[PDB]
RNA sequence: GCUACCUAAGAACAGCUAAAAGAGCACACCCGUCUAUGUAGCAAAAUAGUGGGAAGAUUUAUAGGUAGAGGCGACAAACCUA
RNA sequence: GCUAAACCUAGCCCCAAACCCCACCUUACUACCAGACAACCUUAGCCAAACCAUUUACCCAAAUAAAGUAUAGGCGAUA
């Protein structure tokens, strides 16, 4: 019954975790800054 | 109460920086940076000129500056105008007297069985069945498809009478023709910009139906008025317009004389379809507009009683219900409510068939109504054929 | 869920896949009805010379002598292109020598560069 | 014709094709602009033929005959491009004083880093461009801590590298 | 001493300036009074922004100077 | 991106009985009454049969919204990525 | 006798010194139309006080010393 909580959709993915949404708020900008500081290959989703 | 809430109204611009209020000093703005910064003054940008010039990025000038703008406001009737008072309003606007039923002159053209089409009912039934059931792979064709089809097939069926009537060779049904006619009514200038479709043009003008005595008898008839509804209601009040009378064709066009205007209300949705009264009003207005354009082209742009009245017919249909109109324009002196008046014979709500069953209704595994038209009325097609044959 | 693979036009739903391109430069615009109007001037016209009678070849003979690389400089170009005329007219308004005050008005403006390659 | 995409038919199947030398920058600097224009397409046709050979060799699972021809042609085209770029750069410096063909500016992005923002071409001015004004060319104060943290990460990497270099040098001295 | 203070009334303008005489400072300093650091940086950048002189002019001036020296010597 | 509720704009609902129905029987579909199996399983809640609803307060795809002392809740302290 | 077992530098730690082509904010890495929203605002709590309720050290701009002194403090933990 459970386990399939991920029902993928690229529209939702980009609108929820994308670069534009991350930059849309100061908190998300700090998210990107933390990922850059850590050296993440993928900064946003 | 004001319409449009503040939250939806355009936001007020932020207050100007106080630095702009100090006379002697030049504010330091981010204009030089070429991008916004929040700690510098907001520049005051001069309005940009080269913008609203490119064809794909064009802004039309204000209506006041347009070439045809006029302080006097015309009232235009176009194809998508729906008169509130309907036939009464159209009669007042066109200075017309209504006569119930088609005239005997045209009705007699189909009394003799020679004009009756061989296998007339069979062919008309096939036309109705093709339009309403057999037209497409879809089970139930929509009105947008079966109204033009029914009209065109009926016109072809009538045109088949070229055998008996060689005069039918001097006519042609043009499509997308557009006419424009302007005239005054009690200091109100009214225009009709008829677009519609299926103008049946003939090489010869239609014979007049009403005699001089009847035309003069129209003087006594009083033009019915409606209050407090102004006759202007539901007409597009426009200040941009052209007072030229356009018949829709360049000079020298063969088949110059309008014969029949085929107006069809083919909208799938009832609210997008004209009411029968409003359709009859539109027929009156378009027939009057075409007749008036013809009169202004022939006898000049002078308000006068026409020595030779101009006759224009019209058939307005929704695919099932038809309305037949013969309009005799016998005066271009429209401004006054007194004098000889134009006159229109109208036959209303002539239904070609009562209903059409695209699917066989089955109750308790028993077929009650078979597929096909029910209540077919050949009389309406007789009237249609009479209108087509008039003048031939 | 694939954060590492490159975002291309093969990935999203129909709107995404239609909207994203592959870097090809635009050739025109879209009008009503999604009809594409192609602008001729937007299409790169290849200026291909006539190679008939050309003597140069893709390769150079190894018998050619070695030389020292001397990258062209503004000073060298000025000396070899303007200095002779300047001297000849000084011994005897810089537009006469080739200088243009502004690039505006030229087809091939040097800055901001407005031509391909 | 399409035959220009392939070598001379006599060379088909030859294990080796004799080729000259790549054009050098100095050799090209002596040629006219028209001569460079024509040589560019000569080299382009040769490059297309060689790329066709390389792809067909991969398809047939055979070594490409004289693969150094492609390297020579690429070097020649790079030299020609560099020569033309040198001439254009000199002309631009003479007539405008600009060391760069494309306009740009040093700007601080939303992440506080200094970048060379290369300008783009627009039909409307920047203060009217809606998409441009969404882009932020300033860093708010919450970026300062991350700027310091990035600087210190760089400093740690540099210190590690320098210490490692010195230790390697000491090890070499002890060995010899 | 801007004449835009009450133009057409020089006596009143001079009276005002005399009243506030003690605060007068050089204009080169008054231009920078009360500017934030970012505003001052932008002001300095605008002051020192100059479209580069074409190297044509520099080389022409240098060549003319050299030719003058050669002619004199 | 589950789920709860909502917003926008969609879609589905055989056949029979009945006749404009939060109607009846019963497919698709939704659910989960009872039994059995399974119990590191096919499955971190499934399977088989049985059963309830099945033109509606229905089911459902898409996009959006409400965020933690908060949300949402036909209140089970239920649900808000096992 | 299998599985294994062993190895030494890859680098790292602490100091010192020294101040360190093109694309991409729209669905980022997307050649090319009407902007305007543009930032600023005491940390709290864990914890100690054997509960807890006032209270309970925290990049300071010369180390040492004055001195854990003067002071503060449910005058107590402590500061
Ligand atoms: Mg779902
Ligand atoms: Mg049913
Ligand atoms: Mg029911
Ligand atoms: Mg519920
Ligand atoms: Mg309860
Ligand atoms: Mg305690």
């Amino acid at each position: 019954a459970r386990g399939n909580e991920y029902q993928p959709s690229n529209i939702k993915r980009k609108n929820k975790h994308g670069w534009v949404r991350r930059l849309s708020t100061p908190a998300g900008v700090q998210v990107i800054l933390r990922r850059m500081l850590k050296g993440r290959k993928s900064l946003s989703h | 109460y004001e319409w449009g809430v503040r939250s939806t109204r355009k936001s007020e611009p932020p207050p100007l920086d106080r630095v702009y209020e100090i006379p002697g000093l030049e504010p330091i703005t981010f204009a030089g940076k070429m991008h916004f910064v929040p700690w510098l003054a907001r520049p005051i940008f001069p309005p940009w000129d080269r913008g609203y010039k490119d064809p794909r990025f064009y802004r039309s000038p204000p209506l006041h500056e347009h070439p045809l703008y006029k302080d006097q406001a015309c009232y235009i009737f176009h194809h998508r105008c729906r008169l509130l008072e309907g036939v009464k309003q159209a009669l007042w606007l066109t200075k017309t007297k209504l006569i119930e039923g088609l005239p005997e002159k045209v009705l007699s053209l189909v009394d003799d069985p020679r004009n009756h089409i061989e296998n007339q009912d069979e062919c008309v039934l096939n036309v109705i069945s093709h339009a309403r059931l057999w037209q497409t792979t879809e089970e139930i064709p929509k009105r947008e498809t079966y109204c033009p089809v029914i009209v065109d097939n009926l016109i072809q069926l009538c045109k088949s009478q070229i055998l008996k009537h060689p005069s039918l060779a001097r006519r042609i049904c043009v499509q997308n023709s557009t006419f424009s006619a302007t005239w005054n009514r009690e200091s109100l200038l009214l225009q009709v910009r008829g677009s519609g479709g299926a103008r049946l043009s003939t090489k010869d003008p239609l014979p007049t139906i009403a005699s001089r005595e009847e035309i003069e008898a129209t003087k006594n008839h009083v033009l019915e008025t409606f209050y407090p509804i102004s006759p202007i209601i539901d007409l597009h009040e426009c200040n941009i317009y052209d007072v030229k009378n356009d018949t829709g064709f360049q000079e020298g066009y063969p088949y110059p004389y309008p014969h029949t205007l085929y107006l069809l209300d083919k909208a799938n949705l009832r609210p997008h379809r004209l009411q029968p009264d409003q359709l009859r009003a539109k027929m009156i207005l378009f027939a009057f507009g075409s007749a008036l354009a013809q009169a202004r082209l022939l006898y000049g742009n002078d308000a006068k009683v026409l020595e030779q009245p101009v006759v224009v017919q019209s058939v307005g249909t929704d695919g099932r219900v038809f309305h037949f109109l013969v309009f005799q324009l016998n005066t271009t002196d429209l401004d006054c409510n007194e004098g000889v008046k134009n006159l229109a014979w109208v036959d209303s709500d002539q239904l070609l068939y009562q209903h059409f069953w695209c699917l066989p209704v089955i109750k308790k595994r028993v077929v009650v109504e078979p597929v096909g038209p029910v209540g077919f009325k050949p009389e309406t097609f007789r009237k249609f054929l009479a209108l087509y044959l008039h003048g031939a | 869920a694939d954060r590492m693979s490159k975002w291309t036009s093969k990935r999203g739903p129909r709107s995404f896949r239609g909207r994203k391109g592959r870097g090809a430069k635009g050739i025109g615009f879209l009008t009503s009805g999604w009809r594409f109007v192609q602008i001729k001037e937007m299409v790169p016209e290849f200026v291909v010379p006539d190679l008939t009678g050309f003597k140069l070849k893709p390769y150079v003979s190894y018998l050619a002598p070695e030389s020292e690389e001397t990258p062209l400089t503004a000073a060298q170009l000025f000396s070899e292109a303007v200095a002779p005329a300047i001297e000849k007219d000084f011994k005897d308004n810089l537009e006469k020598y080739g200088f243009e005050p502004t690039q505006e008005g030229k087809l091939f403006q040097l800055y901001p560069r407005n031509f391909l390659r | 014709g399409l035959e220009e995409f392939f070598d001379d038919p006599k060379n088909w199947g030859q294990e080796k094709v004799k080729s000259g030398a790549a054009w050098t920058c100095q050799q090209l600097r002596n040629k006219s602009n028209e001569d460079l224009h024509k040589l560019w397409y000569v080299l382009l046709k040769e490059r297309n033929m060689l790329l066709t050979l390389e792809q067909e060799a991969k398809r047939q699972r055979l070594p490409m005959p004289s693969p150094e021809r492609l390297d020579k042609v690429v070097d020649s085209m790079d030299a020609l491009d560099k020569v033309v770029q040198e001439r254009e750069d000199a002309l631009r410096l003479l007539q405008t004083g600009q060391e760069r063909a494309r306009p740009g500016a040093w700007r601080r992005d939303i992440f506080g880093r200094i970048i060379w923002h290369k300008f783009k071409q627009w039909v409307i001015p920047w203060h009217l461009n809606k998409r441009y004004n969404r882009k932020r060319f300033f860093a708010l104060p919450y970026v300062d801590h991350f700027l310091r943290l990035e600087r210190e990460k760089r400093a740690r990497i540099k210190a590690r590298k320098e210490n490692l270099e010195r230790k390697k040098a000491k090890i070499l001295l002890k060995k010899f | 001493q801007d004449p835009q203070l009450h133009p057409e009334d020089p006596e009143r303008r001079a009276a005002i300036y005399d009243k506030y005489k003690e605060f007068a400072i050089p204009e080169e300093e008054a231009e920078w009074v009360g500017l934030t650091l970012e505003e001052a940086i932008e002001k300095q950048r605008l002051l020192e922004e100059k479209d580069p002189v074409p190297l044509f002019k520099i080389y022409v001036a240098e060549l003319i100077q050299q030719l003058q020296q050669q002619a004199l010597s």
